[PDB]
This record gives structure tokens, C-alpha cells and sequence, in this order.
């Protein structure tokens, strides 16, 4: 069973060929100690582990939008996903990845370089991780608005052959809107800073927030009464309330002015992928749009999209939003659907592969 | 990234 | 019973002789992908088939202007007619095949050495499309005045056998008129490009193209009123109307100074082509003018046709413009029937006589 | 004295009649604020303004494909040109605007209403842009291929008689090949988004990209050494090294399968104009063909396009390539010889034609 | 001196009385422009300037095939022939004018008011240019093939005066030849059908057509045999061969069965042609055959004409097929020579008789 | 554009 | 075709 290893940037999820769940799921948070130990343990805590005592440690992101920025971090959390998480050798099993579309080359051939030296895996494949997201649902046409925690990306596809002229990148998910959370979370005095205490505040948009239908109604009934109002409870003991906050957090996905960025909203974005593609095959892609990532995990972020393209599509058409109750595992199911597919499984980069020609042997 | 963005 | 294959520029129609209507009748085109395949299609698509998926092919049209320039394209449609549309083995029941007139000779000696080899047809006759027109009309003198997508072909026909010093054959048909829609729909903002944006053109001037009786006092309507605009709606759902660009691509038929050609329109080239004949037969010429074609089929051209050709031939005799409802197949039909005519059975150019001849006999 | 105001796509030239070069260059862009002001200017910058502090504004072009889609925003660089940057009254001379061929009807329809009622210019005549640039050349016959920023055009004229019917136009220029830039820079991992970003990417187009002799031969020296790398300075004081793309970029105009457009390559479509030519024009028109706009700029560019056309073209033809040093301004400076033309005096639409009739007199 | 200006189908030829060759010859087509001008102008090319633009111009012959379609394009060549290609006013000297063989005086009456008012020529003389064909061959008796570019017309002139009833007119000339020829160059895939591309086919005519003196067996040399294929070079570069089209198009003459005319050939027209005068005079005809016109320049027609007739024409009978190199020219010719004589002021039709 | 491209 | 229009 081929292994299927998918790094994100705020959660990584590792498993099995054929089944149908991650084996194991940590976030992909890497920390050290920022004090000494006076007391007579490890230099450096990966995964769950680091989560438990982050009241200690200095959490930091190793995959910063889908672009890995520290290549130390990233060889402690695949060694700590094979030997801890998933307990076994990858000298056996071939290993799946997915990488978000547009990015660096350099990101992917150094993934190329790790496992066919360090980890000295039989086989690898790098997928884009919109296009695993059809492969879960069951399609075969669609829009792959795939929002994660660094990147958000919309691939369409119709019928098998995927546009490369009409893929569109975005650096708004989830990680941009905690910050944005954390900044506006200071007008009612609470005032987390810290990386270690970032952690809490994504708790509280796990939790608390959602899009509203429509902003400028949702604006004046918060501030007209206390209903919207939700309480929330600190690690420390600590309650604080939150209210209006709630649907402006995830509102800066379809605004994004407020984070400052010019960056159309995510609506216009998956919009805008659509006008790319040809006259023809906007029919099929309008009725089949896919959510897939954590970032459309939000209740009622589905029925806010199918408002929005409505107005921009044209009246006569049928926009039909698809939102699987899985979508937050999206890309891994489709990744292990992808192989155990008979056809896929000559489509592996093989290890004679690599050495004859080197690392520009995966760009293809 | 290496010229705009951090990454 | 024997296959009568009758392959056109834009739409070819197979048949089995012995039905009033084509078994098969898909456009003549083959489309490639033009993009990569992620999702792990066959190389192409064929008929119908590339017209469903015609936004991710190039379509590509074999047949140009009654020339097979893609001999090897056309070797696909041909193989795609019999195993797929038709479901019948060419080995055992002649072909029947339609060639347009004045073509060069290369293009139907190539024909019979195709179906005589690849597909080892046991008998083959290429007929003009014009005489064949005659014979489902019921008549035996008559001027056929068929137009198509790249012939449009007017041969006059005296007691059958046809004359063929006085066949005309001109360049300007509805290929033609659809790339003129296409350059006049810009005028209103509509940009149409792409091959597969050119269809979309074609189902437009389908279904809302129609020839003005006259050309003049239409002009000054349309450019007074908005009851001659209608409304289309794209396959994207975007509602766009037109105009005077109504009536103003089928007027090319009639004035080709148009598209920048010195040639005669289809009005005076029927006329001109009766002059060629003698004097006694061209009484009989003029009252048995027939249309074919899916050309003529725009609402009014047979009435404007008689308006024209009266003008130009003498006021004492008369003229009769007769237009069949079933002209878009006429050209099959007469192959059916002369197919099923006793006749025709001993013009069936046999497999043995091929081999001792060679290609080269099918000219007679 | 009759104004020359050139509105293009990226730069809009302004000047006088009689004078060999533009009096007034600068982008047409109006960009205004986006983050919200503090210290107590304006609403919107227009022109080299908004370059200066192009990194607070959002900058819009009013002129996408040769198409003005921004009225109120080209209504103020008219206004900018000639109150600011000219510093005339358009109530006493006369204006020449140029427009691409193939333009919707309704584009310069109000192009020349604004002139006539918010201006208020005593005449004002609309001439096609490839028309201009042969009077610049001082030639009297050839193909005009014109690639400006937003519209490549090929026009061909002979002895002053243009052939409309050979005229093609294609939605592939110089802003194409600066959002394809930006698209393959991210692969060295330099991430340009914003509009203000655009504008670093095309000084980077203007000053490092160059045509191949040979695309394929080329991309192999690349790849097997570093004498292709060159560096450029970022505004901010980083410093950049792209290599292959130096020649990838200007190469989606030879093939536009690059960019995802079914479109042909700008040396098919110079000779594709050419063949809808008459054949006795053909032998004028290969020896004089000519090269104008900002796009046809790059460093060998004209020696690419003589073996490329060469191996199309009969080999009995000398084709002979007009790459004037100044052909970034054919445009104006042939506009300049036409409104000083004693001939040309008589062609002015005059104020009193056109409100008298209206915008119907334009078109003609 | 006098201007000997012939008027004829297609090449029209101009030159002095007492001269040896035409001094212009330009062909006759009053082009138009068809695409409309953006930028500069001569609304209407004439002559040899419209030649040189024949790619963006409707070249319309004013001649149909002797039936002039356009009286008021005539005067437009006429003025250039005088002063554009000659540059001479035709007010000091007179003028003389060639006729086609029996024609409608409708057609002379004409042509005498325009020379007279529109140009105001001292004398003008209208001769028919069979008569003139042996003229320029020195013999004032014997038959004339004038086969030019419109009509053929086989004239039997007797002592310098054309025969009435022995004149026969075939429609089968080389215009007639030029459009058989794009209808058979079609069968290589060769597509001319517009105007402008029609002077493209003439020239291959005039360069690779010739008779064969066999039709039946140059058919199993071409076919078997590629030898008398020869490429011709286009305008635009492009290169085309043609096999059997070089004496196809040459032998429709022979063999009008070809195009669908009923009628009989040059050889049997000329054969019928003596048949209707006196038989005194018929050995005399036999002997002087003066072909003319540009028509019968296809080399070896004097050989296949030789053949032909003779098989026609009864043993007895002796064939002697003159053909001189300057036949194209020889109407021009002998009306240089008419015009030079010191007797031609008698018969000139001055401005006092108009 | 209206229909087809952009503008 | 061969010389003359495309095809
Ligand atoms: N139910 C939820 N509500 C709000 N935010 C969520 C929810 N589930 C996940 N997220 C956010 O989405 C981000 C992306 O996580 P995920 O899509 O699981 O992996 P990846 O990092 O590959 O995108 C996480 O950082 C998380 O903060
Ligand atoms: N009802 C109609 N109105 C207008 N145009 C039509 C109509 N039907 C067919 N056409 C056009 O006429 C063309 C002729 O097609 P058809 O006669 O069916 O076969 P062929 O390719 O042999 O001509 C078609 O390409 C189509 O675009
Ligand atoms: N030297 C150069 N090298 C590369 N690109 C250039 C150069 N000069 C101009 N360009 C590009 O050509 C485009 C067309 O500009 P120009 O032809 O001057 O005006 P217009 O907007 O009328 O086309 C500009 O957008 C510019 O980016
Ligand atoms: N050498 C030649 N070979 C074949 N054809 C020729 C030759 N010279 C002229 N012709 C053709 O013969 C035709 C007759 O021309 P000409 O005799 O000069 O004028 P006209 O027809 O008025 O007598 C012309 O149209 C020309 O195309
Ligand atoms: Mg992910
Ligand atoms: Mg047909
Ligand atoms: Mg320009
Ligand atoms: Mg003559």
C-alpha cells in the first residue's frame, strides 16, 4: 500500500493506500524551548507533542503558503510522520504528495531530493492537490476551490483535461484570516500576541465564527442586541465573549480589503477562473463547483458562495454549490483513491529514474 | 517567496 | 442492400439505401485536446462525439471546400461512419460515394485507391452530387442550384446525364457566410475566435439568419425600429442580440463583393449558367430550377431567388424556383434511390476490375 | 494646428501636428487610494502620477484590447492630456484619434461624442492605426503588422487600396505577455500579484526579454550553462536573476498554445494575411512587410520573423523585413504627416455634420 | 505621318505610318478598383498601367468578341492610346482605324463619330484587317486565317477585296481558349477563377501551350511519359507543371467538340470557306493560306493546319501553309504599309465629307 | 467584449 | 487547392 503523505500548511495528514481515513493527523508545527532547563528532555517537540506544551515552546510553521521556508523543519516532521505517527519503514512503500499549483520549482525538486537520499523511497508522484479533491468527490468536471491554511487555489477541470491557463492562486486562507482574528480581536481589550498563544485564537475560529448570508444586515443586528453574542472559555480559566467579531473574521475571505491585499475576494477568484475558460465548458463548470480544505469548513460558507456567483453569473444560469461533509479531508481520500488507481500505478517517478537524469525528472 | 510575499 | 455514403464539407450523411432519411448524420470534424490530461481520454474524438466536448478540442474540418486536404483525418471519419455510426462491415456491401463537380483529380482518385485498400469495399461509385439531387426531386431536367459549406455548384441537367460544359462551380458558401457572421459580430461587441466559438456561429445563423427580399428597404427598417433584433442566448447564458446582421450574412449569397470576391453571385451564376446551354433547352432549364443543400434553407431565399433570376431573364417566359422541405438531404436521398434504381447496378466499379486498372479508373 | 492623441492600450501619446515626435508619453492608467488616508490629496492620479506613487494606488487601465470598458475613467486622461500635459484648448484645434481595426461599433461611437459635446473640438477624424504606420514609413504599399499593448493586428495595403477582408486581429499583446511573465516567474519563485506589481514586471519585459533565433536550441543553452542569467534591481533594493525566461516570455507570440488561446502565432497570422491577398499583390506585399508598436520592440524580433515567414513563404520570394528604430511611435508620427496633409483638410468631421446627423456620420 | 491604330480584341496596337513595328502595345482592359481606398487617385486604370495593378482592379474588356459591350470605355483607351502610350494629338495628322470582317455598320457609324467630334481628326479610314493580314505578306490574293482574341473570321480575299458570302465566322478564339484552360487546369487542383488571375493563364498560354501534330498519340506519350511536363512560376513564388494541358487547350480549336460548340474547326472552316467561291479561283486559294492574329502563334499549328486540310482537301489540290513570324502584328503591319502608299490620300474620308 | 473575452 | 484559394 503506497503511502499518501499530505503536507499542508497548518495540517499535515498521513496514511494508507485504500482505506478511507488519514491513519494519523497532527499540525505541522515544529517547536524549541525559548528557556533553559534547570530541572534534569528533547531539543525539539514535533506534532501533538508540541501542542500539549506549547506554553513553552516557540511554535513555528515550517510550510509558510505552501512554500516550505525551513528544510530542517520540514526532515524533523517527515521523520517524526513515518517513525512515530505511522510506524513504518518508507524504504518499502512508495509515497504520495501534493503540492498547491504555481508554486516555486525549487519547492518541489528539494521534496525530490529528501526522500530519494534520506528516506530512500522506491517511488514518489506530486500531485496538485485541487485536482486529488475531484477524485473524492466521485467527479469527473468541476471547480476545485480548494482553501487551505496558506494557500487557496481554484483548478478547473472539465471532463479529464485540466486548464493551466485558467488556474488561479490566491495567499488568503486560514492563516491570514487568525491573524486578521487576533487584530480585531484587540477592540475588546483581549490582546493575544504571542505564537504560542496564536494557538488559542485559531481555537476560537474553529469554533465560534461563521459567514453570515449578508454583511451590512449581520453589522447592524449585532450592534442592535446580544444575541449573536458567544461566550468562550480561555485554557487559563478566563471567559471571554465575542460578538460581532464572528462573521467579520471569515468575511475578509470574500473581502479581502481588509487584510489590506488587492486580491479579489475568494467568490470573484472562482468567478474569475471560470471566465478563462472557454464559452463552452462554462456550462458544466457553473453546476459543479467543489469545496475542499479546512477553510470551507465554516457554516453556511457554501449558501454565502451560492449568493455570490449568482449575482455575477448570468440569471439563466443553475449554480449548484457541492460541500461533502468530508471536505476538511478532501485531498487526502482522493490522494488515496489516486493509488490505488491500476492506471496510476505506472505513473511513479522510479528510483533508477532519478539517478540517470536528477531532480528535474519530477517537473513533468 | 524570495522577492514579494515572505515566503 | 448498398451503403450511400455521401460525405459533405461541414455534415456528412450515411445511409443504407432503402429509407427516405440518412441512418447517421453527425458533423464532418475531428477535434484534438489541447490540453494536458491530469485526470488518470482516447487521442480524438470524431463527429458528434468532438461537438459534446468541443471546448477542450481544436476542431478541425478534413473537407475544404469540396477538397479532402486531411486524407488522413479522413480516414478516421470513413472508419468512424462504418464500425461506430453505422455498425455495418463495408467488406460486404458496396459504397456509394458523392463527389462535388470540377474538383481536381487527385482528390477522387484517392478516394477510390482508400476504400479499395483500407477498407476493401467490394464495389464503389462516386456519383455528382448535383445529378443526384435531380433524381429525388422526381425530375429529369432541371438546373440544380446546390450550395453547401464549401461548394456551391450549379449544374444543369437536359434528359439526365447532366452537361458539363456548362457547370459552374463557385467558392462562396456557408463556411463562408458563417466566418462573414463572425467578422460582423464584432461590430455589436461579440467576440467569437476559437473553433470551438465558431459553432456557436453556426447554431446562430441556423436559427436566426433569413435572406431579405430586398436588401435596400431592410437596411432602413432595421435602422429605424428594433422589431427585427432577436435575442439568442450562448451556452454560457449570456443574451445577445442582433440585428441587421440578420439578414446581412445571408446577403453574401447574392452580393460576394462582400467578402472581397470578383465572382458572381448564386443568382447570376444560375443565370449565367442557363445561357451556356441551348437555346430550345433553356425553356425547360428555367421552370425546373431546384435548390439543395443545407444552404438554401434560409426562410425566404427561394422567393428572393425568383425575384432575382426574373429580372435578369426575359419577361415572356417564367420562372418556377421549386424548394423541396427535405433539400438539406436531397443529395442522399437521389443516391438511395439511384442505389435501389436497376440501372445503377451495373455501374458498380467492381474490387477486379480495380486491380487491373488501377485508382485511375474511377475518372469516366 | 491639429492635435495627434494617440489612445493606446498601455501608453497614450500626445502631440502637434507637423512635429516628428510625441510631445507628451505617459501610461493610461487612473489609479486611486485603496487604504484609507490619515494625514489631510486627490481622488484619482492619472498618468505618470500614479506611476510615482503607484505603490499605494490601484492601478486601472481604461483601455483593455483596444476596447475603452471605463468611460469615466478615459474621460479624465482626455482631460489629463490636454489641460495638463498638452496644455492647450481643444476648442480652437482640432483632434486625431487612431483606433484598432475590427472594434465594436459602439467603442469610438462614443469616442465621438465625448470629443463633441465635453470637449467641444471644432473637427475630429478616427483613422485605423496600421493605416498611420505605413504613413510614417513613408511607404506606399505592405503588410502593417501592429502590435500595441493590448490589440496585434496585420493590415495589409497595397498602392493605398487596403484590403479589409485580409485584415486579421488578434487578443494577444504586449499586457498578455506581461501576465504570462509574472505566471513563469513564479516558478524562481519571484511572486508578483498586485496591479502595482505588474508595473515592475513589465520594466522587467522592457529591459531583459529578447526573441530566440531558435526557441528549442535556445532552451537547451539555458539549461546547460548560466551565461543567459542577467540581474535586475527590485525598487525596494533586492536584487533578481531570471534566466530561461528572458526568451519564454516573447516566445507565446511565435506560439500562443503558451497562453491557452487557440489563436495562430503573429508569424502565421502575417502570413495567413498575406494569403487572403490576390496573388499579384503577394510579391508587394512579402519584400515590404512592416513593424510597428511597442511590442515589436524586443532585440531580434525582426531577424525571427524572416525565418520564420521564410520557411512558410515560397522560396522564390525575398521577404525583407521594415524594422525602423522609431517604430515605438509609427503610430503618431504617421499621424502627425496626416493631419498636416493639405489633402486632408477636407476629410474633418465638422461640428456641424455631426449634429446635424449624429454619430451615425462616423463609421464610414 | 498617319496613325496606324488597331483597335483589335484584346492587344490593341498603335504605332506611325511608314514604321515597321507598333511603337505601343498595351492590352485593352479598363480595370476598376474593387477594395476601397484609405490612403493616397485614377478612378479608372487603362492599358498597361492597369496590368502592373491587376491585383486589386475588375479588368473588364470593352470587347466582348467583336461586339463592343461599351461604347463609352472605348474612348477611355482611345485617349490613352493617343495621349498617354503615343503622345501625340491626332489634330495635325490622320488617323486610320482596322475593322473586323463583316461587322454592323451600327458598329462603324459609331467608331466614324467618335473619331470625328470627340477627337477631331483630320481624315480617318476604316479597312478590314483580313484584307490588311495579306497586305503585310505581299500577296493581294488568297484566304486569311484571322483567328485573334475574339471571332475567328476566314476571309477569301480576291484582288484586295473581300469576299461577302465567303466569309465565315467561328467563335472559337483565344479568349475562348483562356477560359477552357482554367476549366481544365482545375483538374490538377489550379484554381483561377477570378479577373486578376485570368491574365496569370494567359501567359502560360502564350509560354507552354503548342499543337500537337497527333492528338491520339501525344496522349500515350503523356500519359506514359512525364517529359512534356513543364513548370511555370507564379507571381506569389509558387511553382506549377502542367502535363497534357499544353496541347488540350491548343487542340480545342480543331476539335470545338470540346467546349460543346457544335460548329467544325479552323481546318474544316477554312476547308468550307473556299468551297463557297468560284472554282477559277479556288486552286489560287489553296496555295496563299496567310494565317494571322495571335491566336494562331502556337507552335506547329502550320504543321497540323498543313495535315489537316490536306486530308480535307483533295489530292490534286497543293497546301502551302504561309505563316510569317510577325502574323500577330501583320494587320498592323500592312496598314503601315496601306497608309504609307502616295495613292491612300484619294480614298481618305476628310472632315468636309463627315 | 460583451460575449467572448473581457472587454 | 494547389495555386488558388487554400485547399
Ligand atoms: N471547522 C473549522 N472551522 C474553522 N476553521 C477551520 C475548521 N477546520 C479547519 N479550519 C482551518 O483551516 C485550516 C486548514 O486546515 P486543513 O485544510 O485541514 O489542512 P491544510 O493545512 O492542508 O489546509 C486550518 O489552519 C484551520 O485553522
Ligand atoms: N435551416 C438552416 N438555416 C441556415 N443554414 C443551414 C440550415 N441547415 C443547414 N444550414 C447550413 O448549410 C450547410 C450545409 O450542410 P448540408 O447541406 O447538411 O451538408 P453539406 O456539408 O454536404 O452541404 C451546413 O453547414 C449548415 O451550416
Ligand atoms: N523596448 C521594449 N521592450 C519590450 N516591450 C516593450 C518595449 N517598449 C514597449 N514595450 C511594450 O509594448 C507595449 C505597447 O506600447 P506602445 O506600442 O508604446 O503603445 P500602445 O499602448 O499604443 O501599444 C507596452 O505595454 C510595453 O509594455
Ligand atoms: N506567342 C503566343 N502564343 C500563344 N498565344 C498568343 C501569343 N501571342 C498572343 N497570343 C494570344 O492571342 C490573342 C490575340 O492577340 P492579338 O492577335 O495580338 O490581338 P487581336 O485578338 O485583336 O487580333 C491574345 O489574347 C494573346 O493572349
Ligand atoms: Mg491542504
Ligand atoms: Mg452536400
Ligand atoms: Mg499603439
Ligand atoms: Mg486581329
Amino acid at each position: 500500500a503506497a503511502l499518501v503523505v499530505d503536507n499542508g500548511s497548518g495540517m499535515c495528514k498521513a496514511g494508507f493506500a485504500g482505506d478511507d481515513a488519514p491513519r494519523a493527523v497532527f499540525p505541522s508545527i515544529v517547536g524549541r524551548p525559548r528557556h533553559q532547563g534547570v530541572m534534569v528532555q528533547k531539543d525539539s517537540y514535533v506534532g501533538d507533542e508540541a501542542q500539549s506544551k506549547r506554553g513553552i515552546l516557540t511554535l513555528k510553521y515550517p510550510i509558510e503558503h505552501g512554500i516550505v521556508t525551513n528544510w530542517d523543519d520540514m526532515e524533523k516532521i517527515w521523520h517524526h510522520t513515518f517513525y512515530n505517527e505511522l510506524r513504518v519503514a518508507p524504504e518499502e512503500h512508495p509515497v504520495l504528495l501534493t503540492e498547491a499549483p504555481l508554486n516555486p520549482k525549487a519547492n518541489r525538486e528539494k521534496m525530490t531530493q529528501i526522500m530519494f537520499e534520506t528516506f530512500n523511497t522506491p517511488a514518489m508522484y506530486v500531485a496538485i492537490q485541487a485536482v486529488l479533491s475531484l477524485y473524492a468527490s466521485g467527479r469527473t468536471t468541476g471547480i476545485v476551490m480548494d482553501s487551505g491554511d496558506g494557500v487557496t487555489h481554484t483548478v478547473p477541470i472539465y471532463e479529464g483535461y485540466a486548464l493551466p491557463h485558467a488556474i488561479l492562486r490566491l495567499d488568503l486562507a486560514g492563516r491570514d484570516l487568525t491573524d486578521y482574528l487576533m487584530k480585531i480581536l484587540t477592540e475588546r481589550g483581549y490582546s493575544f500576541t504571542t505564537t504560542a498563544e496564536r494557538e488559542i485564537v485559531r481555537d476560537i475560529k474553529e469554533k465560534l465564527c461563521y459567514v453570515a448570508l449578508d454583511f451590512e444586515q449581520e453589522m447592524a443586528t449585532a450592534a442592535s442586541s446580544s444575541s449573536l453574542e458567544k461566550s468562550y472559555e480561555l485554557p487559563d480559566g478566563q471567559v471571554i465573549t465575542i460578538g460581532n467579531e464572528r462573521f467579520r473574521c471569515p468575511e475578509a475571505l470574500f473581502q479581502p480589503s481588509f487584510l489590506g491585499m488587492e486580491s479579489c475576494g475568494i467568490h470573484e477568484t472562482t468567478f474569475n477562473s471560470i471566465m478563462k475558460c472557454d464559452v463552452d465548458i462554462r456550462k458544466d463548470l457553473y453546476a459543479n463547483t467543489v469545496l475542499s480544505g479546512g477553510t470551507t469548513m465554516y457554516p453556511g460558507i457554501a449558501d454565502r458562495m451560492q449568493k455570490e456567483i449568482t449575482a455575477l453569473a448570468p440569471s439563466t444560469m443553475k449554480i449548484k454549490i457541492i460541500a461533502p461533509p468530508e471536505r476538511k479531508y478532501s485531498v487526502w481520500i482522493g490522494g488515496s483513491i489516486l493509488a490505488s488507481l491500476s492506471t496510476f500505478q505506472q505513473m511513479w517517478i522510479s528510483k533508477q529514474e532519478y539517478d540517470e537524469s536528477g531532480p528535474s525528472i519530477v517537473h513533468r | 517567496w524570495x522577492a514579494x510575499c515572505p515566503a
